[PDB]
């Protein structure tokens, strides 16, 4: 049975050119001694020596290419735009370089908002959030992409199982199992990344005591995991997305959980 | 005269009583002039008066169709407030460049609406109307976030339309969306993509000051939202308004049943202020 | 497959003495059409009827015949069929006009007389069953005890309306009025209740309304009506809240006043649900003899523990007699 096809995209394919083209194009501002060329290729490239699978470039950059309409698409729809921003620049990697799992982290954002200030319309969105960290846990395995299968019993399918349930694999299969069947969990070919869970919790010298700061859940996912120390104030990437724990979906129950995929000791 | 309902305040009447309530001092026994402050900062939020329509003729009627069926009065309330900033705007000409100053949201935000008695005193039988309250608040609860524009996806072809909630429930189509594919298989709704508003949850003790004594004050949660949310901290001891509600609460546990006893909170459409 | 067995006492006939026993009246025109009317004239809700009246109707009804099935021991007897059947017979002999009732006036009887308006005219052209009788009140009727003053007529054994100890209680007091006495306990706040609640349906409307019996209910979606079921194809329908009618609800648990206690044992409370206008009439720390019909309202579950099925029961308020004004 073929797929057709596939749909549309519009908008993610501009901003896939514009965030490549500007990953790839300078992104250079001084002159003489530099600080010039590139530096992203350059970067990159500097990456290429440890190959520990993230990269880091600045808000700043980003917003001084289009005037900041650019970063805009990478504002508050940002989150439509993860898996763009990921494949999109393994499309850069695979042509300048020769297993893959790719962190972007974003840094440096205009302005920082306390967790006060923090509102439904930031979600999907890169929000900086300074506290400090309480209740600082192991870390575990994330499921990120899995092949769970078969699943009624040859299978074998590797996709997708990127959101966060996990449930489930083996739905509209093989072709063609028609599980059902058992799930099936398959944990050797599926690889695993990060994390570590923060508690973070407003400043004091800001709450303004009768107050009782309202703590909420930071969870790191990527390489910035183990970054962070409890008793100490960071900034962060904002992603604030939220996660189950009001209307029904009929043929739920949220709350924010802020997630980092950068960390810093500032603050 | 489009009858609405039940509650039967009719649209294109009690637009055009309040559409003409404008101008008056006048009377009191502002009102223009505080909203011709309101048009340059944006700041939205028309904090009203109430009371107003009272005695003021005409609309001696539309207070007690507030107060009665405070519901689609506000929502309507808003609607010509937004109409008559659009008229407003007409008058001076071209005005704030352009027309998108009247697109932003506005509300009406009534308060003192008589002076009511306690929680204690309610009547069960008055679930939808305006309530005066006061009491010092224990806790202000982590932001919950909720829904307004759902989202939905499908394994096919993957599509991306979408649904508004409206009604306080979520309906999806089998299938299916464009086009067509189909197939009967289950809607992906993504959790994350999809609008939200904001609603914390406040706590308040029935007025401590007055207490059967020695019985400790009953609680009262009221949920306030949008902008009013995070707004306030604790202990606030002055006075608070806003629609009264009751709804059913899920029991048992699972078992999809209803305990059939509502809970009951207020909606909290306006709040004021200090000592 | 479940047997019946026939028992002298006969609910059909007994409402036709209920009938003759409302609005036909003489001995206090009658006090059943004024207190009736005064309720229909939108002043008063709660209807408080005395046993003590049914007994000296009896009277005219026996010696002075012609003689008719009694009531006053068949009521207490039960006392729960006749909230829904002594009181249903009102409905029959009520003043229609009444007086300058208007409409508005009175928050949700708008609703509901457009909803009577509306069916009226849409039935009266669709033809070019209806609204449950409980959906439209707006009045309580409540029993009370005969202590009494007139009780030495003497019907002697007739009275509870005994004074009774909680220890004195039993599981053969379920389902027949009793007066206890104790001091108030922990007396809960008053919160709620529902009955009917009528979901209100999308496409082609209607209405359904849904009991609620018992303690819970289960709510339901698909479609009732007729009209957006099956084409095309089931209309999504919701509850309305203005729609419903709320019935004051409060509970609170009753110690013994310990004097009632022996040399042994230890105080036991005793679980009264209040309802309509008793409500917030019941104080902490105040003994009362409280009145009222004594069930079980089961089980919720659990259901597994007990095994069977293990009641636990209640007591429902009727009338209310503090000591000490
Ligand atoms: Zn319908």
């Amino acid at each position: 049975l073929n797929h057709v096809k596939k749909v549309d995209d519009v908008t993610g394919e501009k901003v896939r050119e514009a965030f490549e083209q500007f990953l790839e194009d300078f992104s250079v501002q001084s002159t003489d001694t530099g600080e010039v060329e590139k530096v992203y290729r350059a970067q990159i490239e500097f990456m290429k020596i440890y190959d520990l699978n993230t990269i880091y470039i600045d808000y700043q950059h980003l917003s001084m290419r289009e005037n900041g309409a650019l970063a805009m698409a990478i504002s508050e729809q940002y989150y439509r735009f993860l898996p763009f921003l990921q494949k999109g620049l393994r499309r850069v990697v695979r042509k300048y370089a020769p297993e893959r799992v790719f962190q972007i982290s974003f840094f440096n954002l205009p302005t920082v908002h306390r967790i006060r200030d923090i509102r439904s319309e930031k979600i999907g969105s890169l929000l900086s959030i300074s506290g400090t960290v309480t209740r600082t846990s192991e870390v575990r395995p994330e499921l990120y992409k899995a092949s769970f299968t078969c699943d009624m019993c040859r299978a074998i399918v590797d996709n997708v199982e990127q959101s966060f349930k996990y449930t489930e694999p083996t739905f509209c299969p093989n072709p063609s199992c028609e599980n059902r069947a058992f799930w099936t969990l398959n944990v050797t070919r599926s690889r695993f990344l990060d994390w570590q869970k923060v508690r973070i919790q407003e400043n004091a010298n800001e709450i303004p005591t009768g107050s009782m700061p309202r703590t909420l859940d930071v969870i790191l996912r990527g390489d910035s995991v183990e970054r962070a120390k409890p008793g100490d104030r960071c900034k962060f990437t904002g992603v604030e997305i939220v996660v189950p724990d009001k209307p029904s979906s009929t043929l739920l129950t949220y709350k924010i959980s802020f997630l980092a995929c950068h960390v810093i000791s500032i603050g | 005269l489009r009858i609405i309902w039940g509650t039967n305040v009719s649209i294109q009447e009690c637009t055009t009583n309040f559409r003409n309530f404008l101008m008056s001092f006048k009377y009191k026994f502002y009102y223009i002039k505080q909203l011709n402050e309101m048009r340059e900062l944006g700041t939205s939020n028309l904090n009203l008066d109430a009371r107003n329509l009272l005695a003021y003729k005409q609309t001696e009627d539309l207070y007690h169709q507030l107060l009665n069926y405070p519901q689609e009065v506000i929502s309507i309330m808003d609607q010509t407030i937004k109409d008559c900033m659009v008229s407003l705007i007409v008058d001076n000409n071209l005005d704030y460049d352009l027309d998108e100053i009247e697109t932003k949201f506005y509300k009406v935000r009534p308060y003192n609406v008589g002076s009511c008695k306690g929680m204690r005193e309610l009547n069960p039988n008055d679930i939808d109307k305006l309530i005066n309250l006061k009491g010092l608040v224990l806790r202000s609860t982590p932001v919950i976030p909720d829904m307004k524009v759902a989202f939905f996806k499908c394994n096919v072809c993957d599509h991306t339309m979408a649904v508004e909630i409206d009604r306080g429930v979520i309906q999806e189509p089998a299938r299916c969306e464009r086009i067509d594919c189909n197939e009967p298989n289950s809607m992906s709704l993504i959790h994350n993509r999809c609008s939200f508003a904001d609603k914390q949850v406040i706590k308040l003790q029935e007025t401590p000051d007055f207490v059967p004594d020695g019985q400790t004050p009953h609680s009262i949660s009221l949920c306030v939202y949008d902008e009013l949310v995070d707004s306030c901290r604790a202990g606030d001891r002055i006075e608070v308004t806003g629609t009264f509600r009751s709804i059913p609460i899920r029991a048992n546990s699972r078992q999809r049943v209803l305990k059939s006893l509502y809970k009951t909170y207020v909606d909290v459409v306006h709040v004021k202020k200090v000592s | 497959a479940l047997p019946s067995i026939q028992l002298p006492v006969d609910y059909n006939n007994l409402f036709n003495e209920i009938t003759d026993f409302l609005v036909t009246f003489k001995q206090d025109g009658p006090k059943y059409m004024a207190m009736l009317q005064k309720v229909a004239n939108r002043e008063l809700n709660s209807v408080i009827i005395d046993l003590d009246d049914i007994l000296q109707y009896q009277n005219e009804k026996f010696l002075q015949g012609t003689q008719a099935d009694d009531l006053v021991s068949a009521i207490q007897q039960n006392a729960n069929h006749f909230t829904e059947l002594f009181c249903r017979a009102i409905d029959n002999n009520m003043p229609l006009p009444t007086k300058e009732i208007d409409y508005k006036d009175d928050v949700l009887d708008v609703i509901l007389n457009q909803r009577r308006l509306r069916n009226e005219r849409m039935l009266s052209d669709r033809t070019n069953e209806l609204f449950p009788p409980n959906l439209t009140r707006r009045y309580f009727l409540y029993f009370k005890p005969l202590s009494q003053n007139c009780a030495r007529r003497y019907r002697k054994k007739a009275i509870s309306s005994k004074p009774l100890s909680v220890r004195q209680i039993k599981g053969d007091f379920l389902g027949q009025l009793i007066t206890v006495r104790g001091i108030i306990t922990r007396v809960s706040d008053v919160k709620p209740a529902v009955e009917v609640i009528a979901y209100t349906c999308d496409q082609c409307g209607y209405e359904v309304f849904q009991e609620v019996n018992s303690r819970t209910f289960t709510p339901l979606s698909e479609c009732t009506s007729e009209e957006c079921s099956q084409n095309q194809t089931k209309g999504q329908l919701f509850m309305s809240t203005r729609a419903s009618k709320f019935s004051a609800f409060q509970e609170c648990k009753i110690q013994e006043l310990s004097q009632q206690v022996p040399v042994g044992h230890i105080p036991r409370s005793l679980n009264i649900h209040v309802n309509g206008t008793l409500v917030r009439s019941l104080s902490p720390g105040d003994i009362v003899d409280v009145t009222g019909i004594f069930l079980p309202a089961p089980y919720t579950g659990f259901k597994a523990l007990k095994a069977g099925l293990l009641t636990e029961t209640y007591l429902e308020a009727q009338f209310v007699r503090q000591h000490k004004k």
